[PDB]
RNA sequence: GCUUAAUUUGACUCAACACGGGGAAACUCACCAGGUCCAGACACAAUAAGGAUUGACAGAUUGAGAGCUCUUUCUUGAUUUUG
């Protein structure tokens, strides 16, 4: 109550903008990229999407209501109604939100990065893909600041397609 | 009051459950008087010290001692130099054994929450 | 409040957000703006 | 930094069955629910405590983070001498 | 038995149309009274911010915009036929509210 | 001597009319705030006052 | 540029100079000549009760803001002050 009108279609924008950080800082095998938050009467259900639930479930509750424990006491939000419903996250490289996180590990654990590039790319662009675009600018041990490039496309950003091809 | 032999090994407990709790008193100053304000409550003593000074005043009350908290009274001079929290420190390998306190007043719960309890059948036998 | 990316200067004030300006600029898209015009 | 040890309940006891520890960046103010610190002992003792590793912190704007796991169950159980399937992390509620 | 009304204001005008259909869609295969969907005037944000992170360059700057739209329906019905409607119309990012002011 | 006053109204006249005779800042400076810790220099002030021949010196404390 | 008890500095052709979102006092604090208390993960150690400290002064002290001084009853209790 005494509630302002425009600042709870902003505030949960906040709230939506910093949940996504510990998809990002705690996991990395599953592919849990796209958060999903579907809010239906006194239940916030974002949608636990995980391809292996056994960090999750585990041992009947591993992590279900042990993640649920931190960001619920964080917000002080009640618990009990933090719903966080198991699901599987989309595929690897053929999924869409996925291909950032589908190269957000694979350079090497230490062999030469161009036979680390050459491999992320032969897959998607024949099997669902005509655009991604990663980052890469480094050195080779050296005092240089050398930028050697690839990408696999263009794009498809014809005005309003900036707005629902850039994402989460 | 009496005590016993074998049982009292696994009573050597009262006093060394005290080590880092910042709430010890193990003194003089502080650990012999300690019934006056009420706040100072009882005094965990042993009959064979080495100086009968203070102790004398408080040995006539002790042995029938008040009825509403413990007053433990023991007779070796072991407790007071091993168990007392510092003699004996519960370390593996690196151990280096200070001796043990004076008189120290206790009044804590934890490993004795039952052993309160367990002292009926000790001052009898 | 210093957020961030070394300011406690220029903090955005208004619709009750708080941030750090240089820190808006790449967390403005999960917000929910967008430039349009 | 001192560790003041007056009162274990507000050092480490009722996390037993929460196994999180929820904090802030802060800087004077000495009063949060929930945890064992007022405004700064249990942070500055956690300090102590993630340096012999069972709990993970993250920053994510400012708000400290810290879970428990496997090398905990050997100090709990014993300083609180409480026997098993009461007490653990890994099962920390009826549920989880 | 008692008049009500509903609002939704939402940010996904394609998400609205369809739901402000199918409310619309079951009060009149129950035949209710009703009065349609007013279309209220949206809401635009916005925020000038210059575009470098330090400050040593040329000057204009950039803006940003974020899209409120609102819409309000008013109903009346018995309450058994509303009250489960109510609770099968519901999709990510949008908004219901019911109000049976009859001052 | 501001309103033709007596200028020897020393011991006489009280901190009340003292803001009587006194512009507006003061004259809103004096409800202010009862200060207490900041009025710790009257107290110290007292503790070294007077006890002196003609022409003294206060017991100054570090102040802001 | 001068000046300074310091005038905290970044940036000098268009592509530096109402700009670093730099409209102002104590927030900012990056600076100047006073004041502070906080420096410990483990593995080292000793006074660990016959004493460090926890004394926070405990208020007149104490000259100069609660003070860092003991004149003492200590929560004393090896936390940690410590080395």
């Amino acid at each position: 109550a005494l509630i302002s009108k425009k600042r709870k279609l902003v505030a949960d924008g906040v709230f939506y903008a910093e949940l996504n950080e510990f998809f990002t800082r705690e996991l990395a095998e599953e592919g849990y990229s796209g958060v999903e938050v579907r809010v239906t009467p006194t239940k916030t259900e974002v949608i636990i999407r995980a391809t292996r639930t056994q960090d999750v479930l585990g041992e009947n509750g591993r992590r279900i209501n042990e993640l649920t424990l931190l960001v619920q006491k964080r917000f002080k939000y009640a618990p009990g109604t933090i719903v966080l419903y198991a699901e599987r996250v989309q595929d690897r490289g053929l999924s869409a939100v996925a291909q950032a996180e589908s190269m957000k590990f694979k350079l090497l654990n230490g062999l030469a990065i161009r036979r680390a590039a050459y491999g992320v790319v032969r897959y998607v662009m024949e099997s669902g893909a005509k655009g991604c675009e990663v980052v890469v600018s480094g050195k080779l041990r050296a005092a240089r600041a050398k930028a050697m490039k690839f990408a696999d496309g263009f794009l498809i950003h014809s005005g309003q397609p900036v707005n629902d091809f850039i994402d989460t | 009051q009496t005590a016993e032999v074998t049982i009292e090994d696994a009573l050597k407990v009262v006093l060394r459950t005290a080590l880092v709790h910042d709430g010890l008193a193990r003194g003089l100053r502080e650990s012999t008087k300690a019934l006056t304000r009420g706040e100072a409550l009882l005094v965990v003593l042993v009959s064979s010290v080495t100086e009968a000074n203070i102790i004398k005043l408080v040995e006539g009350l002790a042995n029938d001692p008040e009825n509403k908290v413990p007053l433990i009274k023991v007779a070796d001079a072991k407790q007071l130099g091993e168990w007392a929290g510092l003699g004996k420190i519960d370390r593996e390998g690196n151990a280096r054994k200070v001796v043990g306190a004076s008189v120290v007043v206790v009044k804590n719960w934890g490993a004795e929450t039952d052993e309160l309890s367990m002292i009926m059948e000790h001052f009898s036998q | 409040q210093c957020r961030v990316c070394s300011s406690h200067t220029g903090l955005i004030r208004k619709y009750g957000l708080n941030i750090c300006r240089q820190c808006f600029r790449e967390k403005a898209n999960d917000i929910g703006f967008n430039k349009f015009r | 930094m001192l560790m003041p040890k007056e009162d274990r309940n507000k050092i480490h006891q009722y996390l037993f069955q929460e196994g999180v520890v929820v904090a802030k960046k802060d800087f004077n103010q000495a009063k949060h629910e929930e945890i064992d610190t007022k405004n700064l002992y249990v942070i500055k003792a956690l300090q102590s405590l993630t340096s012999k590793g069972y709990v993970k912190t993250q920053f994510s704007w400012q708000y400290y983070y810290y879970t428990l796991t496997e090398e905990g169950v050997e100090y709990l159980r014993e300083y609180l001498n409480l026997p098993e399937h009461i007490v653990p992390g890994t099962y920390i509620q009826e549920r989880n | 038995i008692i008049k009500i009304r509903i609002t939704l204001t939402s940010t996904k005008v394609k998400q609205l149309e369809n739901v402000s259909s199918n409310i619309v869609k079951n009060a009149e295969q129950h035949n209710l009274v009703k009065k349609g969907p007013v279309r209220l005037p949206t809401k635009v944000l916005k925020i000038s911010t210059r575009k470098t992170p330090n400050g040593e360059g040329s000057k204009t700057w950039e803006t940003y915009e974020m899209r409120i739209h609102k819409r309000y329906i008013d109903l009346e019905a018995p309450v058994q036929i509303v009250k489960r409607i109510t609770q099968i119309t519901i999709e990510p990012g949008v908004d219901v509210e019911v109000v049976v002011a009859s001052n | 001597s501001y309103r033709g006053v007596d200028l020897e109204k020393l011991l006489e006249m009280s901190t009340e009319d003292f803001v009587k005779l006194a512009p507006a800042r003061v004259r809103r400076r004096f409800a202010r705030g009862m200060t207490s810790k900041p009025a710790g220099f009257m107290k110290k002030l007292r503790a070294a006052k007077l006890a002196a021949p003609e022409n003294e010196k206060p017991a100054p404390v570090r102040t802001h």
